[PDB]
């Protein structure tokens, strides 16, 4: 249900890395941990942030009106 | 914290931690009366009776409903409904005395005896607060 | 120079890894807590909604774009709309934003906070530029949406700090340490058979010579150099929220000098 | 330019009154939404 | 031949059009997945 916009405990910005992160999945064909590293999401505070998360939005979007 | 209760940063709370969201949803009909005497939806104001409610009703359209973007709170109004009595009484529904938000989404249908079927939905948030249970 | 001194170690855009020296703890983290809470920034206070189609309900979204970082860097000059004489926000206190956003690909359309379209007159002056760092180029996905799914916003960025609400504060983290090789003992590791190799030994060790067991206990020691690390969330280039933190503070110790004079006349 | 009710999924401005009785022009599923207020909603950013 | 009586089906059951359907088939049909 959409990316968070910062993570809750300290607050630096993540909703941005979104599709950014779920890229180097599907394309860079990484394994989690070390594409967050490189996102820059060293603790895991923010790093739990994305790992975590499930976009139910995307099966929001796929109804109607 | 002591005793089963903690503490929580709310900080994070701000940066949308637990937040929780909330539907309700009132819901009323056109009772008929086989010998030809119906309720209706519409937005009444003294003429005989007086018996309403309290509440505003001046957050209600002309059909007897609110629409989505409203912001009800209170014993506001969210439902008009008038009875012919043998003829002003009110049977419009108030938003639960205690409760307070947004209208969310409304719906009207047929009722198989064709009668008029309403379903008022008000959305609030809620975020955690002090007395909270986690 | 003459007192509190500084030797900056890696430092860059976002973060600010120094060593600041000859001071007091207190102090130390009075700053830090300044630069957390209390160091001006503007984000957006308030929408008004004309059209919202999407899944996310109203506050939802509108709680989000609070959360968006917005260009701050010439917020100095820009009066608290508590006191804008204007009734309700004046060009002299407050920008004002616009999003707009329409389904037109017949596949998913993301709403970022590039959308952001600034209204009133920005007078000239860094401020209320939605950040961004993306590496495309479009930072922070505000929301989604389908077919003719519509969004219309209004968006009034204010004053206002973390005290006041987190969505302000342009810190985001900070580092913090001292006496790594605990020296002081300030602190009685918890272990299993020895401390020394169950507590894992920090970077910043080496910065500071070792024990050298057979010394006794020093007991006049004190805390000079502290290990901190300043990141930012870019509302403001990292330096200033140390420096600006250093200010407000500064400030904040003058409002009582001040008030002590506006005092002794009576 | 104004507007009233809504279809459920063949969702197209609608409207109407009294004795209508409730359905949609094709889509017969008697639902029917309420669609917005022009009037505009202010929200906190907290 | 003869009408006689309602019974209550069960969802999911062999006479609910949901056992048939597929994923997509169901959204249109607002019936969560
Ligand atoms: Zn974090
Ligand atoms: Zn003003
Ligand atoms: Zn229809």
């Amino acid at each position: 249900m959409i990316v968070p916009v910062r993570c809750f405990s300290c607050g630096k910005v993540v909703g941005d890395k979104w599709e950014s992160y779920l890229n180097l999945l599907q394309e860079d064909e990484l394994d989690e941990g070390t594409a967050l590293s490189r996102l820059g999401l060293k603790r895991y505070c923010c790093r739990r942030m994305i790992l975590t998360h499930v976009d139910l939005i995307e099966k929001f979007l796929r109804y109607n009106p | 914290n002591q005793e089963d209760s903690m503490i929580m940063n709310q900080s994070s709370i701000d940066r949308g931690l637990f937040r929780s969201l909330f539907f309700r949803s009132y819901m009323d009909q056109e009772k008929k009366y086989g010998m030809s005497i119906t309720e209706t939806f519409e937005k009444p104001q003294r003429t005989n009776t007086l018996r309403m409610k309290h509440g505003t009703y001046d957050k209600l359209d002309d059909d007897g409903l609110i629409a989505p973007g409203v912001r009800v709170s209170g014993e506001d109004v969210i439902i008009g409904k008038t009875t012919p009595i043998s003829s002003k009484r009110d049977a419009s529904t108030p938003l639960r005395s205690t409760e307070n938000g947004i209208v969310d989404q409304v719906l009207v249908t047929t009722n198989q005896d064709g009668l008029k079927f309403v379903k008022v939905r008000v959305r609030t948030t809620k975020i955690p607060q002090i007395g909270d249970k986690f | 120079e003459e007192g509190p001194q500084v030797k900056i170690r890696e430092a860059s855009k976002d973060n600010v890894d120094f060593i600041l020296s000859n001071v007091d703890l207190a102090m130390a983290n009075s700053l830090r807590r300044v630069m957390i809470a209390e160091i001006p920034t503007l984000a957006i206070d308030s929408v008004e909604v004309e059209t919202n189609t999407t899944v996310l309900a109203d506050e939802f979204i509108a709680h989000r774009l609070g959360l968006i970082p917005l260009q701050s860097m010439d917020i100095e000059q820009l009066e608290y709309s508590r006191d804008c004489f204007c009734e309700d926000h004046c060009d002299k206190c407050s920008v004002v934003l616009t999003l707009q956003a329409f389904g037109e690909s017949e596949s998913t359309t993301n709403v970022y906070s590039k959308d952001l379209v600034i209204v009133s007159n920005l007078m000239g002056r860094n401020i209320g530029h939605p950040i961004i760092q993306d590496k495309e180029g479009n930072g922070v996905l505000i929301c989604k949406l389908r077919k003719g799914q519509e969004l219309k916003l209004t968006c009034v960025a204010k004053k206002g700090i973390a005290k006041e609400h987190a969505k302000w504060g342009p810190a985001a983290a900070i580092e913090f340490e001292y006496d790594p090789w605990n020296k002081l003992k300030h602190t009685d590791y918890w272990y299993e058979q020895d401390s020394a190799k169950e507590w894992p030994q920090s970077k910043n060790c080496e910065y500071e010579d070792p024990p050298n067991e057979g010394d006794p206990f020093d007991y006049k020691a004190q805390a000079d150099t502290f290990y901190m690390n300043v990141e930012s969330v870019g509302s403001i280039p990292v330096d200033q929220v140390v420096v600006r933190g250093i200010d407000t503070l500064q400030k904040k110790v003058a409002s009582i000098l001040l008030a002590l004079t506006q005092m002794d006349q009576d | 330019a104004t507007l009233k009710y809504i279809c459920a999924e063949c969702s197209s401005k609608l409207s109407l009154s009294r004795t209508d009785a409730v359905r949609c022009k094709d889509c017969g599923h008697r639902i029917l939404l309420k669609a917005r207020t022009k009037r505009l909603v202010q929200f906190e950013a907290r | 031949k003869v009408f006689i009586g309602r019974l209550p089906i069960m969802l999911r059951s062999k006479n609910c059009y949901l056992s048939e359907a597929t994923e997509s088939d169901l959204y249109k049909l607002k019936e969560c997945p």
